[PDB]
């Protein structure tokens, strides 16, 4: 019964798959496999404060990992519980294996940062998951949204420059590439950034509504 | 004559009259939970570092 | 047509609205069919405060395209200032299906369930839209205000001061957010946060005035008649007063 | 917890 | 300077050469890991593979493989041995240039290394493609009246 | 390319014509200039007459229509692009109407502003008339893209109408306000916060108070060290990777240079790179880089010969040219271990 929900999310099978991951929790209620591939598919698509139940009962298994007080940081404060929400990033931060892992701790605090407006914060937060890890190519661009705040946009389009040629897939670098190079001019470069934005992610909104944006402007006038 | 505690909130908000073309950001990602094979293999590979160190 | 929109553009950039009607004035009236040349003077004229022109023109854009994404907010924010919350969903329903997504479109839907006192509904439907559009003016501060009327005050601090660092020179974010502090224990803050309050507004809201007496209504006595008079006159407004008239009956009840 | 195809995060894809 | 275009231009058809004899090794290669995922999916210990067409098949495309490699770094080596060549050139013609108008040794300066990307192996470095997009801003603020280089932006882009 | 006439003679004449630049060109009887012109925002792919007015297509796909001396009247959109247009006259009823042929199949048949009828059955139709063929008086002949034929006949009987339902904008129950469920795991959560909410504010400042506290003592731990890779005064970022075949005991690793001024070219830096020994060599080590232009990128390759199976990350700095020894954008590459 694990083995026939792990191929349906391989093909995103989540209407199917879910059911199954609730059977291998209704009996046999330890196994740590499927407690959190319910317990991540709940913090998406806003149960947060479900998915939080299937953590800590997850950590009084008594597994006690670095893993674990990450995803366990990331659900109360979503689920807005400000107690827990901060000292298990603390004892997250200690207690990680490689340089390598503790920047997606350092990048994690970066979105509890933008969540109480400290930007000053945020951008400090984001870069010591960048110097404990380059190439961390989630983070280029989310570094350079705050750039783009304060006005550096030559600054910021070329850390999406070289978020999208770390990342070949993941349509976020790539459509926000081009809403700094239309609101310029630049409807050539502008194209092939919204193009893979569609290739790369179809049935987006704000693609659908840049494509057909520029594409009036190649026809004529 | 015990207490007033009125304070009027407004009822009211900044209801939107249009969308903007704006910026997003990427999502915050939860870890993956690392199996007790992968638990057992990375130990034993950090182990066959060590002896290599000294031979 | 496209010679207008471009010089539509430069008013709008440089100043006002007032002449910029003109320019789409003369726009509709060379194309009275176009639905793009419509609805931006839609939404220009609510800008400038609605003469219930403004509901006229979309619904001219909603006749020629029904399924204008663009149109649908308009006359979505347009019933929404007054009742018809019942109505607003149903004008929503329609694009809800094509923009599954939209950050202005999930707070409203989220303000609309407000209306309706469907509390706990209202905080599931916006926090959609803080997931999707970390920062913004709006969704932040719509955010803090609903659970100050849940009495949940502890998260409402957090929410409210979350939008004071992305658009400081608001009146009424340091209005609520003194709210938030006194059912915690914060009153020097209280009294700090209110005091950058009554100075970055100097001439609209009411309302901060009737809390000055609350304020002071704790081990005080002499400038809560003054806080009271103090701008007492509303040059042109139709907030409602009233309710807060019957906190002021409270508040002369202390000065009598 | 959080893939679909060459580790990629959701909630702004889907589900 | 008309001397120095014929140095330019049989390195760059060595190099053109060397972009030649590449393509050729690739596919092959491209071959030669086909002939190995055809071994490993037949290698197996019973009847219906034959030990036939699993030897003699194997040398001719081991012998396309090498019978190229000695051959791409001789020309190779003669490119790095012409590639002294061409930067004992434009020494010799950016020291002209610096004296053919007296420069007060910034603007060498810039042209020292305008003209000189110390480079090993630029197939995947272009040092042509350096060289005509390094004076292609450098037209804009250097100074004026020098023609040589301007004379050189034609042959830049033509090659 | 189009052309047309009203059609009377020796007291009035009126030629219309549709160029290829777009426009639409009328003559008069006996001068022989262009009296009136009058324009579209796109190539007309049909001009066809109506009794007074005169309409176009657009491949924009929005059919227009101008009177006699030529002003804006009115303008239906379609659906699909066009791709045929034609005049529909009936020598009994007198009915003067406008095909359409579109792109997906469909013939739609257009008066001034309503819609007649439409055929749905063939493919792409390229030609088209309508007419007597024979003996029939009522006959519009069509053909499909491929070359093959497909001919309608009209009944007495048929009379047009309108005939046309109110499709309406959202008759489909598809999303009836989708809102996720709050169970009874949050409405437990809302009075542990009403009560004791006031220890829970405290807690989260001076929790947080030393987490600016950590970041900044860990940030500038790496800023005087320099450790980012992203630089002010001279403004280069620098990506660099291990490349596919940089596998086993030789190793490539490049690198990624590329100002970021619009035009301020920075000039002949240095990139060095102190290591801890490990077995391998890179026998350059220590290059010029050359005059970076402002929007270009840089590919800088380099070759780690690796003897045996270890693994120890490399340090890349790049210097300014005599003085500042300070090294910005010195980037901590950890390596990958190789065999």
């Amino acid at each position: 019964l694990c083995g026939i929900a792990r191929i349906y999310e391989e093909m995103n099978n989540m209407s199917s798959a879910a059911e199954y991951y609730k059977e291998v929790l209704k009996q046999d209620n330890t196994h740590v496999e499927a407690i959190a591939c319910i317990g991540s598919n709940h913090f998406y698509s806003d149960q947060p404060e479900i998915a939080l139940r299937f953590y800590r009962r997850l950590l009084q298994m008594g597994i006690y990992n670095g893993q674990l007080f990450n995803n366990l940081g990331l659900c109360c404060f979503y689920a807005q519980q400000y107690d827990m929400t901060l000292t298990s990033f603390e004892r997250a931060l200690s207690l990680a294996e490689n340089e390598e892992e503790a920047a997606d701790v350092w990048y994690n605090l970066g979105h509890v940062a933008v969540g109480i407006g400290d930007t000053n914060l945020a951008h400090q937060c984001f870069r010591l998951a960048l110097v404990n890890n380059n190439n961390h190519a989630e983070a280029y661009n989310n570094l350079a949204v705050l750039e783009m705040r304060k006005g550096h946009v030559e600054q910021a389009r070329a850390l999406l420059q070289t978020a999208s040629s770390l990342a070949p897939h993941m349509y976020e670098p790539h459509f926000n590439f081009a809403t700094i190079s239309d609101k310029i001019g630049d409807l050539q470069r502008s194209y092939v950034a919204a193009q893979k934005s569609e290739a790369a992610f179809p049935d987006h909104v704000d693609t659908q509504h840049l494509i057909k944006q520029l594409r009036q402007h190649f026809a004529m006038l | 004559v015990k207490s007033m505690f009125r304070e009027v909130l407004p009822k009211q908000g900044p209801l939107f009259v249009e969308d903007i073309m704006t910026m997003v950001l990427c999502k915050p990602k939860l870890l993956p939970l690392k199996s007790l094979t992968l638990e057992k293999l990375e130990k034993m590979h950090q182990a066959a570092q060590n002896t290599i160190r000294q031979q | 047509d496209l010679t207008y929109i471009m010089l539509g553009k430069i008013h709008l950039l440089e100043g006002d609205l007032d002449k910029a009607i003109e320019v789409y004035k003369k726009a509709v009236e060379f194309s009275p069919e176009n639905t793009e040349l419509l609805t931006t003077l839609g939404l220009l004229y609510l800008q400038l405060g609605i003469y219930q022109k403004a509901f006229e023109h979309l619904g001219n854009a909603l006749t020629y395209d029904p399924t204008n994404y663009k149109a649908i907010l308009a006359a979505g924010s347009m019933m929404q200032t007054h009742g018809d919350f019942d109505v607003a969903l149903t004008k929503y329903r329609v694009v809800a299906c094509a923009v599954p997504e939209s950050p202005p479109l999930w707070n409203n839907i989220g303000m609309c369930f407000f209306g309706k006192k469907k509390y706990v509904a209202a905080i599931s439907c916006l926090k959609r839209a803080n997931y999707l559009a970390p920062f913004d003016w709006k969704i932040l501060y719509n955010l803090g205000l609903v659970h100050l009327t849940m009495q949940q005050y502890a998260s409402a601090f957090h929410f409210l001061s979350a939008a004071i660092n992305f658009q400081p020179k608001m009146g009424e974010l340091y209005m609520l957010l003194a709210v938030a502090l006194t059912n915690l224990e914060d009153i020097e803050n209280a009294k700090r946060a209110y005091a950058e309050a009554v100075h970055l507004d100097k001439c609209n809201p009411l309302v901060n005035l009737n809390y000055a007496v609350l304020l002071y209504n704790q081990g005080e006595k002499k400038n809560a008649l003054a806080q009271y008079q103090e701008m007492e006159k509303k040059v042109s407004l139709l907030k409602d007063n009233s309710s807060l008239e019957f906190d002021s009956e409270m508040v002369e009840m202390a000065q009598k | 917890g959080i893939a679909e195809m060459m580790l990629d995060e959701n909630a702004i894809a889907q589900v | 300077l008309q001397e120095y275009f014929e140095l330019i231009d049989h390195h760059f058809e060595l190099r053109i050469n060397g972009e030649k004899l590449e393509e050729l090794l690739s596919e092959r290669a491209v071959q030669f890991r086909a002939i190995q995922r055809r071994l490993l999916a037949r290698f197996k210990d019973k009847t219906p593979a034959p030990l036939q067409h699993l030897d003699t098949l194997l040398d001719g495309t081991y012998k396309q493989v090498i019978a190229l490699a000695d051959a791409v770094e001789e020309n190779q080596g003669n490119l790095f041995q012409s590639f002294t060549r061409l930067k004992s050139a434009t020494h010799l013609v950016i020291l002209l240039i610096a004296l053919w108008q007296k420069l007060s040794a910034d603007q060498v300066a810039i042209l020292e290394a305008a003209f000189l990307p110390l480079q090993e192996d630029t197939q995947e470095l272009g040092w042509e493609e350096t060289v005509d997009a390094a004076i292609s801003h450098l037209l804009k603020t250097c100074l004026s009246k020098s023609s040589k280089e301007q004379a050189l932006n034609l042959n830049s882009q033509l090659n | 390319v189009f052309l047309e006439v009203s059609g009377q003679f020796d007291v009035e004449f009126r030629l219309a014509a549709a160029c290829r630049n777009g426009n639409i060109y009328i003559l008069r009887r006996d001068s022989k200039h262009p009296k009136y012109c009058i324009e579209l925002s796109a190539q007309p792919v049909g001009l066809i007459r109506v009794h007074k007015v005169l309409v176009v297509g657009s491949t924009q796909d929005s059919l227009h229509g101008f009177t006699h001396k030529g002003k804006k009247l009115w303008t239906v959109q379609m659906p699909a692009a066009i791709l045929t247009m034609n005049l529909l006259e009936q020598h009994s009823r007198g009915l003067q109407a406008v095909m359409a042929g579109l792109a997906n199949g469909e013939v739609r048949i257009y008066r001034d502003k309503a819609l007649l009828n439409v055929i749905h059955t063939p493919d792409a139709v390229t030609s088209l008339c309508f007419g007597r063929y024979g003996r029939e008086d009522n006959t519009l002949i069509m053909t499909t893209r491929g070359g093959g034929l497909i001919i309608k006949i009209l009944k007495r009987t048929a009379v047009f109408v309108e005939g046309g339902s109110e499709v309406g904008p959202p008759p489909a129950q598809a999303m009836k306000l989708n809102v996720p469920r709050k169970t009874r795991l949050y409405v437990d959560q809302t009075l542990r916060e009403r009560e004791a909410g006031t220890a829970m504010h405290r807690a989260f400042q001076t929790d947080l108070y030393l987490l600016r506290l950590r970041a900044a003592r860990a940030y500038l731990q790496a800023l005087e060290s320099s450790l980012s890779p992203l630089s002010t005064t001279a403004r280069e970022p620098l990506k660099l990777h291990a490349v596919v075949q940089g596998l086993g005991p030789t190793f490539k690793l490049t690198l990624h240079l590329q100002n970021t001024s619009t035009t301020r070219p920075v000039l002949g830096l240095l990139v060095c790179f102190l290591y801890n020994e490990a077995l391998y060599s890179l026998p350059r080590a220590f290059f010029k880089v050359p005059l970076l232009v402002p929007g270009l990128n840089y590919p800088l390759e380099t070759f780690v010969e690796s003897l045996s199976n270890k693994g120890i990350s490399d340090i890349i700095k790049v210097l300014v040219l005599r003085e500042g020894q300070s090294a910005p954008l010195l980037s901590a590459h950890v390596n990958m271990p190789g065999s």
